[PDB]
RNA sequence: UGGGAGAGGGUGGUGGAAUUCCCGGAGUAGCGGUGAAAUGCGCAGAUACCGGGAGGAACGCCGAUGGCGAAGGCAGCCACCUGGUCCACCCGUGACGCUGAGGCGCGAAAGCGUGGGGAGCAAACCGGAUUAGAUACCCGGGUAGUCCACGCCCUAAACGAUGCGCGCUAGGUCUCUGGGUCUCCUGGGGGCCGAAGCUAACGCGUUAAGCGCGCCGCCUGGGGAGUACGGCCGCAAGGC
C-alpha cells in the first residue's frame, strides 16, 4: 500500500446469522479453500455451545471474541543501533483480526480430537475469561505498557 | 517527620538522569528521588517515564510529612523535564508556581571539548 | 511578529545617558534582567548602543539586575 | 578653527553570572557517563538543595547582516594616558607630492628562557570502552600549556588566496557615521544587484578583476625540494 490506503474488503453476511463477523471467523477456520468443511465445524460447534449452555452461540461467540481483543501491543523500531519495543494502541480493524485468528490458533492447540469441539471449547473458555486465546491476549498486553519507558516514541 | 506543609521542589533535568529534591520553605531537603533511586539503572534513568516516577516517588515521600503545596524550580534541559513537572502537578501536591533557574555563565569557564566548536 | 508596541514608543522624553532612572531603564530589560534587542526596544543603532552603556552602569550601582528567574517553563 | 563616531592601543581599578575547592546546615543511596557500557566517584555520607568563604579565568543579553585598526588583531564597567580617522568653514603654508631596494619597528597560535599563578580546559601520558587490531574517534583521570611580568621566537589558508597612490567610466537597494535649504540632497565607511567594459570560465563591475599613469614585490612545466650546501639570525625548536 505505497499509493492509496487499501480498502478493507466487505464480506458476505452469515447464511445462518446474517453476521459478517461470523463469516470472518469461518474463513479463518477455513483450510485450503474448503469452506463447506469450515462452516460445518463452526455451526456444529455452535450446536455444542447450545447443548452445554443455555445461552445462544451467537452471544457466546461475540463475548468470546470481545475478551480476546488486545487493546495494546509492542511494535519494534530502530534507534541508535539498539532495538526498542514501542508500546502503541491497537486499531479496531486489527483488534478484530488478532482476535479471530488467535481463537482458531488457540482452538486447534487444544487436546480434544474433534475440531468443532475445540472451536466450541475454546470459544467457551474465552467468554469465560480463561483459555489460551485470552492468555495470548493478556500476554501481548503485559508485553506492551511493560515498556512504558519507551512509549515516548509515538508511532 | 517534622511537618512542613509547603515547600520547594527542585527538578534537575539532565540528558542522563533526572533527580528531584523536595525541601522546606527555605531550601533544606526533606526527601529526594531520581532515575536511580527508582528501578532504572543506566540510560533508562534519563527517559521521561523515569522522570515521572522520580517525581511521584519524591512527591509521595514528601506528603508523608504533610507537604500539601510546593514551589517548583526547574534546572537544566533534559529528555524528561516537563514530565517531572506534569507528574508533580498530578501528585496531589499543589504546584504553587513553576520557575526555571537553570544556571548559565555570563561567559566564563572553557567547556570540555564535548561542548565546544560552538559560536 | 513582535508588535506589542515598541518600548521607546510608550516612554516620553528620557535621557538615554541617565543611569539612575531605574523606572525608565526597567522598561528595556526583558522578563529577565536581559537587555532587550533593537527589534523590541525600537531604538536606533546609535541610541541602543548608548542605552546598553547606561543599563550596564545601573547594574553596577545595584539599581538594575544582571539576571532574573523565568516564571513558567 | 569648530564638531563627531568607534571592541584602536597602554596603565590602574572595579562588577556580576558560572565552574572548581574548602566550611556549615539539611538530607540518603546513589551519582556520573554512553549507541550500550565500563573505568571513576559515594555510608570516612557523594549526587541533588541552602548558606558562607577562597581562588583563577573568561565577560551572557546588548550583538548586527554592526564598529575600530596598517596588518596581526580588538568587546563587562570606570578613570587616567594615547594613535588614527570623518565632516563643516574654505582661514593659513605654497607642490612641501607618490612609491619605496636595503634598514628599523610591529607581527595570531604553538614553542623557548627566568620568576609568578593555576579555577576550568587539555598535547603527552594512565586508564575504561569500541574494534579483526584501535598506538584513534567515544568515556574517566591528567602534565606541559593555556593566565601574568620581563626577554626571545616570527610562522600561517598572516585570505579579499586580490601591493600602494591618483585620475576617469550608468544606476538600483540596504546599512554605519557626519553636514544640510533634514521628501531628499551632500561626504566618509560597510554589503548586495547590476551600465559600459573585462574574464579561460567562475565571476569582477565608483570598495574593479574596467579604462589609464607612477613606483615596489613576485612568476617562467611537474617530481626531486622549501630539500642540500654556503651565509646571515635564534638559547633551542628552527627562521630567512
Ligand atoms: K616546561
Ligand atoms: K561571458
Ligand atoms: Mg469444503
Ligand atoms: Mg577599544
Ligand atoms: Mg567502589
Ligand atoms: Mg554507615
Ligand atoms: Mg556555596
Ligand atoms: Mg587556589
Ligand atoms: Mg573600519
Ligand atoms: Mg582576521
Ligand atoms: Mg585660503
Ligand atoms: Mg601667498
Ligand atoms: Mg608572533
Ligand atoms: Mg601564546
Ligand atoms: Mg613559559
Ligand atoms: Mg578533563
Ligand atoms: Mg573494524
Ligand atoms: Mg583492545
Ligand atoms: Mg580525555
Ligand atoms: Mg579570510
Ligand atoms: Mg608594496
Ligand atoms: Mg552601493
Ligand atoms: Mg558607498
Ligand atoms: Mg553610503
Ligand atoms: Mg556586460
Ligand atoms: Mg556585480
Ligand atoms: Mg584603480
Ligand atoms: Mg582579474
Ligand atoms: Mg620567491
Ligand atoms: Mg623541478
Ligand atoms: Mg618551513
Ligand atoms: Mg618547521
Amino acid at each position: 500500500a505505497r499509493r492509496r490506503r487499501a480498502e478493507v474488503r466487505q464480506l458476505q453476511p452469515d447464511l445462518v446469522y446474517g453476521d459478517v463477523l461470523v463469516t470472518a471467523f469461518i474463513n479463518k477456520i477455513m483450510r485450503d479453500g474448503k469452506k463447506n468443511l469450515a462452516a460445518r465445524i463452526f455451526y456444529d460447534a455452535c450446536k455444542i455451545i447450545q447443548e452445554k449452555t443455555g445461552q445462544e452461540p451467537l452471544k457466546v461467540f461475540k463475548q468470546a471474541v470481545e475478551n480476546v481483543k488486545p487493546r495494546m501491543e509492542v511494535r519494534s523500531r530502530r534507534v541508535g543501533g539498539a532495538n526498542y519495543q514501542v508500546p502503541m494502541e491497537v486499531s479496531p480493524r486489527r483488534q478484530q483480526s488478532l482476535a479471530l485468528r488467535w481463537l482458531v490458533q488457540a482452538a486447534n492447540q487444544r487436546p480434544e480430537r474433534r475440531a468443532a469441539v475445540r472451536i466450541a471449547h475454546e470459544l467457551m473458555d474465552a467468554a469465560e475469561g480463561k483459555g489460551g486465546a485470552v492468555k495470548k491476549k493478556e500476554d501481548v498486553e503485559r508485553m506492551a505498557e511493560a515498556n512504558r519507558a519507551y512509549a515516548h516514541y509515538r508511532w | 517527620k517534622r511537618q512542613v506543609a509547603s515547600g520547594r521542589a527542585y527538578i534537575h533535568a539532565s540528558y542522563n538522569n533526572t533527580i528531584v529534591t523536595i525541601t522546606d520553605p527555605d531550601g533544606n531537603p526533606i526527601t529526594w528521588s531520581s532515575g536511580g533511586v527508582i528501578g532504572y539503572k543506566g540510560s533508562r534513568k534519563g527517559t521521561p517515564y523515569a522522570a515521572q516516577l522520580a517525581a511521584l516517588d519524591a512527591a509521595k515521600k514528601a506528603m508523608a510529612y504533610g507537604m500539601q503545596s510546593v514551589d517548583v524550580i526547574v534546572r537544566g534541559t533534559g529528555a524528561g523535564r516537563e514530565q517531572a513537572i506534569r507528574a508533580l502537578q498530578a501528585s496531589g501536591l499543589q504546584v504553587k508556581s513553576i520557575v526555571d533557574d537553570t544556571p548559565v555563565p555570563h561567559n566564563g569557564c572553557r567547556p570540555k571539548k564535548k561542548f565546544r566548536k560552538a559560536s | 511578529p513582535s508588535r506589542k508596541a515598541k518600548v521607546k514608543a510608550t516612554l516620553g522624553e528620557f535621557d538615554l545617558r541617565d543611569y539612575r532612572n531605574v523606572e525608565v531603564l526597567k522598561r528595556f530589560l526583558s522578563e529577565t534582567g536581559k537587555i532587550l534587542p533593537r527589534r523590541r526596544t525600537g531604538l536606533s543603532g546609535k541610541e541602543q548602543r548608548i542605552l546598553a552603556k547606561t543599563i550596564k552602569r545601573a547594574r553596577i550601582l545595584g539599581l538594575l539586575p544582571f539576571t532574573e528567574k523565568l516564571v513558567r517553563k
